[PDB]
């Protein structure tokens, strides 16, 4: 409710590696993926539609915590 | 010496003179540094590891 | 599938060196460790229930 | 009366795979693997889970796929324990053993009856000659719970 509201290089790069690894392992694709095989282009094509239901879990330095939505933050 | 990582503090130099410290002392240490965050097999506390990910249910 | 347990913290002290003991599998007290022809010899420091080296 | 049930929290590890179907997958094998075989950590024979819930989220941990997290469940539990005398389908009589419901297998080893009754090859009679092949006494407190086809150790004295 404090911390910046945009997504930092370093979630944009663990939310799209996560969401790799689950498509690689099988998951659903919520994206209409067009014929491509790497599994981190099609989760930079969810990013980009805005689905993906994971919850960025920002720790602050005395243990505190907020979680935000990863659609509920501005990717640049 | 002002330090509180004895896994740090001992991957830099006079590593036995900080152990036999750390173990005079009982001195705990929190693998809170990249050092002690690499010796323990852990993902170090900065950059890309520095939240959660918390999948909903 | 991982062991899934994580590390929160290691601290440094010292032994009883009352629970060192069952912290042990068998005393040593042969002194040459290698055999005749390069083997472990029995009682030694290289021995077979101090692990298959 | 075998009537139990115990509610206890067990870790579970998702795949990916079973995202949109969870329930589906909380028990596809991390929960069907065990289905009524003795537990250890409570004595307990998995009949069926009721109900498999989670408290609240889920939490996917760095380089690992799967997704942890935890499960209410109760089981319902058929506990024949030490202190109760119990029945048994008598279908083959032997020297080695005495081998209910079709699917609970009990033993009885050798020197475990009264010794005043001596047997004929056939078939047995006991003290006043009355053939008895039937559910009848049966007191198990010696239980086997290792081997894969477990065992019901019965007891009469």
């Amino acid at each position: 409710r404090i911390t910046t509201p945009y997504m930092t290089k370093y979630e944009r790069a663990r939310v799209l590696g996560t969401r790799a690894l689950q498509i690689a392992m099988c998951a659903p694709v919520m994206v209409e993926l067009e014929g491509e095989t790497d599994p981190l282009l099609i989760a930079m094509k969810e990013l980009k539609a805005r689905k993906i239901p994971i919850i960025i879990r920002r720790y602050l330095p005395d243990g505190s915590y907020e979680d935000w939505g990863v659609d509920e933050l501005i990717i640049t | 010496r002002s330090n509180s990582s004895p896994l740090q503090q001992m991957t830099f130099e006079t590593s036995f003179q900080f152990l036999k410290q750390a173990t005079m002392l009982g001195s705990h240490d929190e693998l809170r540094s990249p050092s002690a965050c690499l010796v323990v097999g852990k993902v170090v506390r900065g950059g890309t590891g520095l939240f959660e990910l918390k999948q909903p249910l | 599938n991982m062991p899934w347990r994580r590390l929160q913290g290691i601290s440094f002290g010292m032994y009883s060196a009352e629970e060192l003991k069952k912290l042990s599998v068998k005393s040593i007290t042969n002194p040459r460790y290698l055999d005749s022809l390069g083997n472990p010899s029995a009682n030694g420091l290289y021995d077979l229930a101090l692990g298959p080296a | 009366s075998c009537l139990v049930a115990g509610p206890h929290q067990r870790h579970i590890a998702l795949s990916p795979r079973y995202l949109n179907r969870k329930r589906t997958g909380i028990r596809e094998q991390l929960d069907a693997e065990l289905l009524r075989y003795s537990e250890s950590l409570l004595g307990v024979p998995i009949a069926y889970d009721n109900i498999k819930v989670v408290g609240e989220l889920g939490d996917i941990y760095d380089d690992q796929g799967h997704i942890h997290l935890n499960i209410e469940a109760d089981f319902v539990i058929f506990c024949p324990e030490p202190g109760q005398k119990l029945m048994g389908i008598v279908n083959k009589v032997s020297s080695s053993h005495i081998g209910v419901h079709g699917c609970f297998n009990a033993s009885i080893p050798k020197p475990e009856q009264l010794s005043a009754e001596q047997w004929q090859t056939m078939e047995i009679n006991m003290g006043d000659e009355l053939e008895f092949e039937v559910f009848r006494l049966d007191s198990d407190a010696a239980g086997v719970f290792c081997i894969r086809g477990k065992l019901n150790i019965t007891s009469l004295q």
